[PDB]
RNA sequence: AAUUGAAGAGUUUGAUCAUGGCUCAGAUUGAACGCUGGCGGCAGGCCUAACACAUGCAAGUCGAACGGUAACAGGAAGAAGCUUGCUUCUUUGCUGACGAGUGGCGGACGGGUGAGUAAUGUCUGGGAAACUGCCUGAUGGAGGGGGAUAACUACUGGAAACGGUAGCUAAUACCGCAUAACGUCGCAAGACCAAAGAGGGGGACCUUCGGGCCUCUUGCCAUCGGAUGUGCCCAGAUGGGAUUAGCUAGUAGGUGGGGUAACGGCUCACCUAGGCGACGAUCCCUAGCUGGUCUGAGAGGAUGACCAGCCACACUGGAACUGAGACACGGUCCAGACUCCUACGGGAGGCAGCAGUGGGGAAUAUUGCACAAUGGGCGCAAGCCUGAUGCAGCCAUGCCGCGUGUAUGAAGAAGGCCUUCGGGUUGUAAAGUACUUUCAGCGGGGAGGAAGGGAGUAAAGUUAAUACCUUUGCUCAUUGACGUUACCCGCAGAAGAAGCACCGGCUAACUCCGUGCCAGCAGCCGCGGUAAUACGGAGGGUGCAAGCGUUAAUCGGAAUUACUGGGCGUAAAGCGCACGCAGGCGGUUUGUUAAGUCAGAUGUGAAAUCCCCGGGCUCAACCUGGGAACUGCAUCUGAUACUGGCAA
């Protein structure tokens, strides 16, 4: 409707696309981690955890994951590897 | 933002402003944290016209509160005594 | 100190938890008679030491399940 | 909002001189007082208990020229004030500005005093008060303005002020044509024949 | 000083006393209707169709973030009529600025409505497992690069709405890289995580002579605090129905995984078989809740329009996206009903914002003026926006104030009505006479709501700088929608200004005439069938008064649900009689506890409202200062007589 709501519509669409991509990459890295924990692999899962840590902290800082969630992930996953190793 | 601001309470064509401390996104005559003085722009030429608790104002500005232009003008009017 | 209550165990049979009846003794607002009045509470206990018919003190904590925001401190008076 | 009719008729239903035509002459002499308040006025009423209470309230209102919602508000204010509600009610009726202008001899009647008050001929404390029911505080000076001073009425009215009893709670002085309401009138200082317990009991039913 | 507070009557009977119902007298209202209507002040105004909506406004702003120039006005340069001295035209964002666009912030506030919701809500009191844009304090960082994409241009699809394709460009847009804590994870060892510039001014130096460089202001990032706001939990309280007694399988709990900002069946797998319920679950009807309002002596009863706090909703049903915050009134998506446009392929809309329409209804307002004030958004500010708000319009809808004159005046005029025809009454009423001008009308004068903001100085601070900026004084023009304002003065003349109900008893106030169980009246008792104080008219009176009556609704009276504060032999009312569980109550003495109870303290019980003492509007209504109050709850400290617990 005829306003500056049109601009918020198009910006929220653009940011929807950007956030969906970054959120999807973050979730795939976390799937790498506890999909490596599905098999009994310690150092493979540690390599995947080191691969996911900067991106989850980074998406926490960029403002789309709200860092407590960031913390939870790494906390949960650390538990999984010292349940395993 | 919390704001020390005026809030219109008198009758029609006869305002009495009460200076309060409100969360700034409330209504004018709505919800406030504490009232801290008043300002009658008439009152008569008698004694006061305005009293205003400077200790609580200094407390809230210490907390981070902002002050509108009228309340700043009233503190600049009642400076310490006059 | 902490605010706590006292009550008696009304039933027992649940997996590391208990349920406690509290007896508050309140005056009727219209009639002026002091009337007994209960408050059943789902109360948590680790390792379920208290059985049925006990008397137990009880404090409030974070939620531990649905209702269940209460946890014991001291089991007294278990006498059967 | 005020009466505007035959006055001596009101004074004749009550059976008592309500001072409604004080004016030039002496005691009535052309009223046929007591005799006939209407066509069947020669009949004795055999009045009820509601009739005596009502008729007492009407006596007082028809004296002071007050209508019912205003009188009723005086009863509420006299009730809430501390003390004796009959005496408080007469103290509220005696502090009226048109009454104080009548007591000082500035008007011949209370309606003439009410027209002096109404036609901006009266100041209190050096400010002109246009209002019949202004409530004169103690230690006030109420006077006539320079306009409507030395008009005939007030002079004649002061001429008939000496025929009356010179109220104790005033400073009547007619030289300067200014007066001082000094204190509230005591119940024993006014009129002696109105029964205010009847109007307390009238409003308290 | 803050509770000075309580009325009855009519009607059962031939009469009585009692019981008992019905009814009246009071106060109130978002009121409507009937008759009447002068002025002002302050308030209030769709209670019904959460029905459908024409039209106009209700949310924008910033160039001191960025590419840029669509206009407007200048500047520079060129050419021309050339009056060689002024105009016309053109290239240049060069400048003040600015359409469109990117970007930041706001559109989650403000404003509306009460549909749903009987307890995921509200009120009161506790709590822990939290997030928090803007605002504030502290500690520090703010280095070095890259790829894009709008706008723009060129085609192109479409009736339109709206797109598509190919190139170009910027940033405080976006992304890496470095850096790394008193940050995250980890027991540690360690691992890992961010950023953005812009503006004002300037001595010297270096200029690829655009600017580097210095300084100030402002912005960015990280962490820890604070304040505010929000999310979550518990206990108690907050309608009616038992002619609704069983309800519940993610249901109740546990373990582990996931999820959220955060605890949690929030979710899933497995294990246990619980959980709720006669202290009323479940079902059904109704309903937004509260501060409060009305009534009441009070306790209560009814209610929750305005004003303020909380919740919920935004055509209907659902969903998420962006964001600090929404599952979003003037956002997105889908579906549905309706309405509209169409080239028939498809599109568009959402007044329960403010005015306004149509409809519904007994009923409820202007398609107004202004941002001057107060507040909000944006902005360094100027300022722009603001149907919030200030005001104005209409309406007796309420409350309050004032007016319609005042004094005199007996020939007790005339006329009306009654009359025992003597007179009485209307009635000092009118007329006459003498005064006054409130308000309305006319003409002048004229506060206050106006504080700020702008432009020059002077001083101080900062600094390399006597710049720039900030602060404080001083000076100069100014800033009012209301508004021919409030108010004051002058003018002319009583001149423009009184109705409505009632008169048998209750209930204040009476006769005549007309009608004759009719016409009709009525709240109850009841009037009217020929001399009606009850009907209709007249005279007279009574009550209220710019109002007055009727109707609807609430409380009172009603001690007719009785807690205060009732009853049960015969008026209604003792189970047909017992036994007895849960429940209620419990002799007497001592000791202990202190739960009830009592006393004090602290925190809270929002503000307004009620009450008290004051203050301002000429008074009043109204506004307002301080107190009291909010009868409560929680915690701590005591007392131990009574009740309870425990022991004897």
């Amino acid at each position: 409707n005829i306003k500056s709501a049109k601009k918020r519509a198009i910006q929220s669409e653009k940011a929807r696309k950007h956030n969906a991509s970054r959120r999807s990459m973050m979730r795939t890295f976390i799937k790498k981690v506890y999909a490596a924990i599905e098999a009994g692999d310690k150092a493979a899962a540690q390599k995947a955890f080191n691969e996911m840590q900067p991106i989850v902290d980074r998406q926490a800082a960029k403002g789309l994951i709200h860092k407590n969630k960031a913390a939870r992930h790494k906390a949960n996953l650390t538990a999984q590897i010292n349940k395993l190793a | 933002m919390v704001t020390i601001r005026l809030a219109r309470h008198g009758a029609k064509k006869r305002p009495f402003y009460q200076v309060v401390v409100a969360d700034s996104r409330n209504a004018r005559n709505g919800r406030f944290i504490e009232r801290v003085g008043f300002f009658n722009p008439i009152a008569s030429e008698k004694e006061e016209g305005t009293r205003l608790d400077l200790d609580r104002i200094a407390h809230w500005v210490g907390q981070g509160a902002t002050i509108s232009d009228r309340v700043a003008a009233l503190i600049k009017e009642v400076n310490k005594a006059a | 100190k902490i605010r706590t209550l006292q009550g008696r165990v009304v039933s027992d049979k649940m997996e590391k938890s208990i349920v406690v009846a509290i007896e508050r003794f309140v005056k009727h607002p219209i009639y002026g008679k002091f009337i007994k009045r209960t408050t059943k509470l789902h109360v948590h206990d680790e390792n379920n030491e208290c059985g049925i018919g006990d008397v137990v003190e009880i404090r409030e904590c974070r939620p531990l399940s649905k209702t269940k925001s209460w946890t014991l401190v001291r089991v007294v008076e278990k006498a059967v | 909002a005020r009466y505007l009719g035959p006055k001596l008729k009101l004074s004749r239903r009550e059976g008592t001189d309500l001072f409604l035509k004080s004016g030039v002459r002496a005691i009535d002499t052309k009223c046929k007082i007591e005799q006939a308040p209407g066509q069947h006025g020669a009949r004795k009423p055999r009045l009820s208990d509601y009739g005596v209470q009502l008729r007492e309230k009407q006596k007082v209102r028809r004296i002071y020229g007050v209508l019912e919602r205003q009188f009723r508000n005086y009863y509420k204010e006299a009730a809430r004030l501390k003390g004796n509600t009959g005496e408080n009610l007469l103290a509220l009726l005696e502090g009226r500005l048109d009454n104080v202008v009548y007591r000082m001899g500035f008007g011949a009647t209370r309606a003439e005093a009410r027209q002096l008050v109404s036609h901006k001929a009266i100041m209190v404390n050096g400010r002109v008060v246009n209002i019949a029911s202004y409530q004169v505080s103690p230690n006030d000076v109420v006077s006539i303005r320079e306009k409507a001073k030395k008009q005939s009425r007030v002079k004649a009215a002061l001429e008939l002020a000496e025929q009356r009893e010179k109220p104790t709670w005033l400073e009547v002085d007619a030289g300067k044509m200014e007066g001082t309401f000094k204190r509230k009138p005591e119940r024993s200082d006014l009129s002696a024949d109105i029964n205010e317990h009847l109007i307390v009991e009238l409003y308290s039913k």
